[PDB]
């Protein structure tokens, strides 16, 4: 009686594409990803490159930092 | 070819830092977690934040999170309280004012 849905803008790109956004960087709304694709939602950027394809994922969330006494 | 971001603006770096300095100093004075360490924590963050603006920041897409981690680690190294808290505030204000002010200053959209 309960379901969940994380919003994650997942992009699949060829290895020959050009990436305008750096890894582990924060972007906003309507931030350009490639020359013909623009990000719908902003946030953290994580990119993983495979043998033949480049996988770019856009993560939207609140960034927090660890503390000395935090037990994460 | 590879993209070339616009060069940093020292005039905007001074203008943004002074507005940055005023906003956060009033903010952390309302929290008791800092007590009498208001000025020193303010002073530490001002120089580091200004350093990023003059050197590495060049507009949209350059809001690196690395400088925000620099204040968080440095304050705990200096034993100043609210290490994570001060960096949390600084990254929050930069996400509402720095992005908008650069476009207005440069005349770009």
């Amino acid at each position: 009686d309960r379901f969940f849905f994380i919003p994650e803008e997942v992009h699949i790109l060829p290895e020959s594409s050009a990436i305008m956004v750096e890894n582990y960087s924060i972007i906003g709304v309507d931030t350009r990803i490639t020359l013909n694709i623009r990000s719908q939602v902003g946030g953290l950027i994580r990119v993983e490159r495979k043998k033949k394809r480049i996988e770019l994922k856009i993560f939207s969330g609140d960034i927090h930092f660890p503390d000395k006494t935090d037990k994460i | 070819a590879e993209y070339k971001f616009p060069d940093p603006i020292p005039e905007f770096a001074e203008a943004e830092t002074k507005k940055f300095r005023d906003h956060m100093a009033k903010k952390l004075a309302k929290r008791d977690l800092f007590e009498d360490s208001v000025d020193e924590i303010v002073g530490v963050c001002t120089e580091i934040f200004e350093t990023f603006l003059r050197n590495e920041y060049g507009g949209p897409g350059t809001l690196l999170v690395i400088p925000f981690i620099d204040m968080a680690d440095t304050l705990n190294e200096r034993e100043l309280p609210g290490g994570p808290q001060a960096a949390r505030a600084a990254i929050k204000w930069a996400q509402d004012h720095v992005d908008k002010d650069w476009k207005e200053w440069t005349g770009t959209d």
